């Protein structure tokens, strides 16, 4: 449906599965289903449903062996949601998780984009105690490549 | 309270109560609302025929039943006991007709039905009738509305309500009832008194109403009850 | 209030008959269930049939009785009480036909049985026999008729009813199915009854573990459907459902 | 007030519908309708949810014996 | 159906769940699986008894 | 309507004032009286003064 | 019960505090259970078989509710005749038949 | 009740309208009674009422005065207080009322 | 030296008069009985009245009377001791009366206070002639 | 939980004590073993057999119980 030039109703078709109750073989098929629900909801601009679905995924599962593309896509979706919502420290935290992901941490540009995003979304957040703590942490990351612009 | 003297019907409690007949009257008060109003030129009886489901064919068992061409009867209480009492009332009316070639007066029918209830409330192996009857007749040239209790006591009423919300019904009738009320207005008063204690939507086919004018007692058809409900609302 | 409990004739301080209520509990004691539904021009009773032994003659085991040529009943509850009340119903129908010269109306037979039961509920001579009788017949002026004769003198007429363990579930199912096009045909009524039993019991029926009796306007004689007819109904209606 | 609903969910006639529901009954109705919505996802509370909850609560007072009446 | 309560809280926000329910009755005959019935579900939930 | 007016005037319980105004509106609507626009106006006024316009 | 200070709860102010009450005859829910099962006794016996045709053979006449059935099977099988883990087959059927309840 | 243990036994009948006038005066002494107010009329309006009932009558009339930001009590206030305090919960059911002739 | 010296009236309920819809007359009466005396006593003294301490709220279940009790407890300035009438029927001889005495003594010691007895029908019924 | 001698005043754990059994607990044991029979109890063959199993068999034939997966209550 989504491929056939109509997503408004294709989102509804997919937004009916109770994958948490279905009982898949493991937490892989269900997680893929949930992330695709997320993607369709964001495509149709249904951020309330997107947030509700996000609360249905336990991030602790992403600290596993093959949960790398899943982690990357899930986070990218969270950044999209928070970018619409207007927040910036949550976007920072999501980009920082993306950076911490080893797959992102195995190529020059791949990790450099994540680190620039983390720096910029530290900067864009309002000044609070937590924001200052994150500023200090990113400053002490030591892997900033001393890029003459973001470092300064 | 007097706990020992509440299982038998042939013993006075130390204070003189006959507790079991009062318990029968409690069974009466825990029944479907019914209302009776004695208009100036007739009488009207109403009672909720609300069923416990849509499956109950609400056209087979009636609650407002005739006993003669000029007497009818409704009840509040248990339906089986009501059936027994209506059969006995019909039999008594027929006996009176055979003896005296004249329709039984409403007062006499009430006396005899109360006597039947007394017969049933005077032994240990028999349970008092757990119903209160409202009899409405057009003997002579004036209307009669009577009540008969399990105890065998019978009353003459201007207007009354019995069942679950009889207190509210009687207060409403005190507010609304006036002696010089035509039967057409009394029907509206009866239906309104029912509404004040009728949960759910009072559809034409879940309420039962019977009038008693000089033409004789007659249970209003559901079409007529629908017309009255529409006019009232 | 437990003192007002051992005698059928004692009113509880709030006006309740605990022994009558216990008779109803006795209805819900045979384990079986029964359902009845009336269409435009037919009435159908279907009863769960348990034969938990190879030595028990299934032909003799039954809960559908022919009260008269044109009236049938399904009994649920204690079997001895069921058969006693069936004999009483047959006797009353025979007396009616003898005295008045025409076949007893179904509603009249139900009223007679309900009055007989009310007598026991009022006087203290017997226990109220704990069985529920669902009667079906064809009335010449009204059409198909289904009635109940519970053991307290209550006998309301029904568009569709159930009795036994799962009477509440069957009642809910039939309410839902009758709010939508209560107008049923013969096949549709048999479908509705059998489906109600199957869904409430959570089982699909073999042709033998079910007993169906039917009356129709065209053929107003209580007929107990044979195994072949039951199997035909089950297979055809499950296939075309 | 604390709950939030749609714009076509007027309580303005559920009040008018005759019944003997008490304050506890109304609170139960509201809670049950909210639970219906959350259980069925459908991230709004609507007139159908209130209708079902109202029917459930009002009909809860049943399943008694019918010769008593 | 009691696992919705902890994993998220849409019961707040638009609606109110009066501190959404704290479980179901688990109506059971003399004994079938009551304890283990709850054990397995809570083990899935990762909660503790 | 008079009870709602007095409640609005004196106690500053505009919730109760609105309740009474709605009852008056319903009665005057059933009677189809011309004193129903006033009851509607007063309900809207109570809604405004409740800081929920 | 001769205790009335133990009235209902309602002190709830913490998240993740769900309860599970269990009895027979706020919490507004319920889950009916039946003591037997239509065919689940097969799986009950298979899972309790700590030490399938004979499982079905036991199930034909099986009428039970818990794993005490299979525990009795195993003990009354091993410690009675074989001395006098499979190797039981119809012996478990014999035990379930012996089940008196 | 044997004498020697309880030598004397004093009955306290409800006031006989003169004791009621006395009690009204006693409990209205500390009160701003308007002119033309007839405690004798109130006493007559209170038949078979105890001293507690009379004190409650005074208190409830005072509460009526308090309601209307007043420090003033009038005959209407006492009459309404009498009505509110001597409110009887007579039998509801005419059947139970008419069992006895 | 003397040490500064308890059992109830500490968990101030969160309900408030604004949480209750309608029930205007009952709210007014309960206020006049239990709140006005403790805040505006000059009002009662000026008329020369003893405030009506002690009220009864009778009615069908689930009509917000325990909730009004909790509302007065919330907007209470002194103390609110809550008990249930069925809690006075304990087994051992002469303990229901002992707890009644303890509750009232606790209120007196805790100075201006509001006792609440949720279901008094258990104990406070027509006295009747006992025989056991 | 252990029996240790302790200095009276400082209450410091001095040399430890192995075990203490009350005189009554020592007497709480059969010195002269009773001996009549099993056949000397009639009627309750089922109960005697069940008790013999559930007590003695775990004591002597312990290994077979865990071999077969039996929990000897
Ligand atoms: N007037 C009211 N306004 C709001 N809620 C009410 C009201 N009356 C009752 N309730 C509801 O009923 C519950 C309390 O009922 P309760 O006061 O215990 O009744 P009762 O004490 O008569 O049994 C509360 O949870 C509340 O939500
Ligand atoms: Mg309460």
């Amino acid at each position: 449906k989504e491929q056939n030039g109509d997503v408004k109703e294709a989102a509804s078709i997919l937004q009916e599965l109770q994958v948490e109750t279905y009982g898949s073989m493991e937490k892989k098929e269900r997680v893929e289903f949930i992330l695709e629900q997320m993607r369709l909801c964001l495509a149709v601009k249904d951020y309330i449903r997107t947030q509700i679905i996000s609360k249905k995924i336990n991030t602790k599962f992403f600290q596993e062996e093959n949960t790398e593309k899943l982690k990357l896509k899930y986070y990218n979706l969270m950044i999209q949601l928070d970018q619409h919502e207007g927040s910036y420290l949550s976007i920072c935290k999501h980009y920082r998780a993306i950076y911490d992901t080893p797959c992102i941490q195995a190529e020059s540009e791949k990790w450099q984009q994540a680190l620039k995003s983390v720096v910029l979304y530290v900067i864009l957040a309002p000044f609070d105690n937590e924001q200052s703590d994150l500023v200090h942490r990113i400053s002490g990351d030591k892997k900033l490549e001393e890029i003459p612009k973001y470092k300064d | 309270a007097e706990r020992g003297y509440s299982f038998s019907l042939t013993t006075f409690s130390p204070s003189g109560k006959l507790v079991q007949i009062e318990y029968a009257l409690a069974a009466v008060a825990g029944g479907a609302p019914s209302v009776g109003i004695k208009a100036a030129n007739g009488v009207v009886l109403a009672t909720e025929k609300k069923q416990k489901s849509i499956l109950y064919d609400e056209r087979s068992v009636h609650k407002v039943e005739p006993i003669t061409k000029h007497i009818g009867l409704v009840y509040s209480g248990m339906g089986p006991d009501y059936r027994v009492l209506v059969h006995r009332a019909r039999k008594l009316a027929q006996q009176y007709y055979l003896v005296y070639q004249e329709p039984i007066p409403t007062a006499q029918l009430v006396q005899r039905v109360a006597s039947v209830m007394q017969e049933y409330t005077q032994s240990g192996g028999v349970r008092p009738f757990g119903v209160s009857l409202l009899i409405c007749g057009w003997n002579e040239g004036r209307p009669y509305l009577f009540q008969s209790d399990p105890s065998g006591a019978y009353f003459a009423w201007k207007a009354t309500a019995m069942g679950k919300n009889y207190v509210n019904g009687k207060t409403f009738l005190e507010k609304r009832y006036n002696e010089d009320l035509e039967l057409e207005d009394a029907i509206h008063t009866a239906i309104l008194t029912l509404k004040e204690s009728f949960e759910g939507q009072m559809t034409e086919d879940n309420i039962e109403v019977g009038i008693c004018n000089e033409a004789g007692f007659r249970r209003l058809t559901p079409t007529e009850v629908k017309d009255y409900l529409a006019a009232i609302a | 209030s437990a003192g007002f409990d051992r005698h059928i004739t004692i009113f509880s301080p709030e006006g309740r008959l605990y022994q009558v209520e216990y008779a109803f509990k006795a209805i819900n004691q045979g384990g079986l269930t029964s359902v009845a539904v009336r269409g435009k021009d037919c009435a159908v009773i279907v009863t769960q049939k348990k034969v938990p032994d190879k030595l028990l003659d299934s032909s003799t085991v039954t809960h559908l009785f022919k009260i008269t040529e044109n009236i049938g009943c399904v009994m649920t509850g204690m079997t001895a009480d069921s058969r006693s009340q069936v004999q009483r119903a047959r006797y009353e129908a025979a007396n009616w036909k003898y005295k008045y010269g025409y076949e007893i109306p179904v509603d009249m037979l139900c009223k007679r049985i309900a009055d007989i039961s009310q007598v026991y509920t009022q006087n203290a001579e017997m226990r109220p026999l704990g069985c529920c009788m669902i009667l079906i017949g064809i009335d010449e002026e009204q059409g198909p008729q289904v009635y109940k004769c519970d053991p307290a003198g209550y006998y309301c007429g029904f568009k569709a009813t159930a009795a036994g363990v799962k009477q509440t579930e069957s009642t809910s199912f039939l309410e839902k199915k009758v709010k939508k096009k209560f107008d049923w045909t013969f096949e549709q009524t048999v479908e509705t009854a059998i489906t109600c039993l199957s869904t409430v019991l959570s089982i699909d029926f073999k042709p033998s573990e079910i007993e169906v009796g039917v009356v129709t306007v065209e053929n107003p004689k209580f007929r107990i459907l044979t195994e072949a007819e039951i199997d035909a109904h089950l297979v055809a209606l499950a296939e075309r459902d | 007030s604390k709950m939030n609903l749609s714009e076509e969910v007027d309580l303005e006639d559920y009040v008018a519908r005759p019944d003997k529901i008490s304050g506890a009954d109304i609170n139960s109705i509201c809670q049950e309708s909210g639970m219906l919505a959350v259980r069925e996802n459908r991230y709004i509370v609507l007139a159908k949810d209130f209708e079902k909850a109202y029917k459930t609560v009002i009909k809860k007072d049943e399943q008694e014996h019918e010769f008593y009446k | 159906e009691v696992i919705e309560l902890p994993l998220t809280n849409p019961e707040l926000f638009q609606r109110v769940g009066i501190i959404p329910p704290k479980g179901c009755l688990l109506y059971g005959p003399p004994g079938t699986g009551k304890t283990l019935l709850a054990r397995a579900v809570a083990s899935q939930l990762d909660c503790n008894f | 309507m008079q009870s709602g007016i007095i409640h609005a005037a004196e106690e500053k319980d505009w919730k109760t004032a609105y309740s009474y105004f709605y009852e008056a509106f319903e009665g005057y609507d059933s009677i189809d009286s011309p004193k129903a626009i006033t009851s509607l106006k007063y309900m809207l006024l109570c809604k405004i003064m409740l800081n929920t316009p | 019960l001769m205790e009335l200070l133990n009235q209902m709860d309602g002190f709830d102010t913490l998240h993740r505090v769900k309860m599970i009450m269990a009895t027979n005859r706020r919490l507004d829910r319920k889950i009916h259970i039946d003591l037997p099962n239509e065919q689940a006794r097969l799986d009950i016996l298979k899972i309790h078989a700590g030490p399938e045709i004979d499982y079905e053979a036991i199930v034909k006449l099986s009428d039970g509710f818990n794993g005490a059935d299979l525990r009795n099977v195993c003990t009354e099988a091993g410690m009675f005749a074989i001395r006098a883990v499979q190797e039981d087959f119809m012996k478990a059927v014999r035990k379930v038949a012996d089940s008196k309840k | 009740l044997r004498p020697g243990r309880i030598d004397r036994k004093i009955e306290f009948p409800p006031p006989n309208e003169e004791a009621r006038l006395d009690i009204l005066k006693i409990h209205s002494r500390k009160m701003n009674l308007t002119r033309g107010i007839n405690l004798r009329k109130i006493a007559e309006l209170m038949p078979g009422a105890s001293g507690a009932e009379v004190k409650g009558v005074c208190t409830e009339a005072g509460m009526y005065a308090l309601r209307e930001r007043r420090v003033h009590v009038t005959q209407e206030d006492f009459e309404m207080a009498v009505a509110k305090v001597m409110q009887k919960d007579s039998e509801k059911n005419m059947s139970i009322k008419k069992l006895w002739k | 030296d003397v040490l500064p010296p308890m059992l109830t009236s500490d968990q101030k309920p969160d309900v408030m008069y604004a949480d209750i819809g309608g029930m205007d007359i009952q709210k007014q009466e309960v206020r006049e009985a239990v709140e006005l005396p403790l805040t505006h006593f000059e009002l009662y003294k000026q008329i020369g009245i003893d405030p009506p301490r002690g009220v009864l709220m009778y009615g069908p279940p689930g009509c917000g009377k325990t909730m009004l009790a909790k509302a007065v407890a919330h907007h209470t300035t002194a103390a609110f001791i809550r008990v249930v009438g069925s809690e006075f029927v304990q087994k051992y001889l002469g303990e229901g009366p002992r707890m009644v005495r303890d509750v009232f003594r606790l209120a007196k010691e805790n100075a201006p206070a509001i006792i609440f007895i949720d279901e008094i029908d258990a104990i406070a019924t027509k006295r009747f002639d006992a025989q056991t | 939980g252990d029996l240790v001698g302790v200095n009276k005043d400082s209450y410091l754990i001095l040399e430890t004590l192995p075990t203490e059994y009350d005189s009554r607990v020592k007497a709480m044991e059969v010195d002269e073993r009773p001996t009549e029979q099993y056949s000397d109890i009639g009627g309750l063959d089922k109960q005697i057999q069940e008790l013999v199993e559930a007590i003695v068999l775990p004591m002597n034939h312990k290994e077979k119980f865990e071999n077969l997966g039996i929990q000897p209550p």
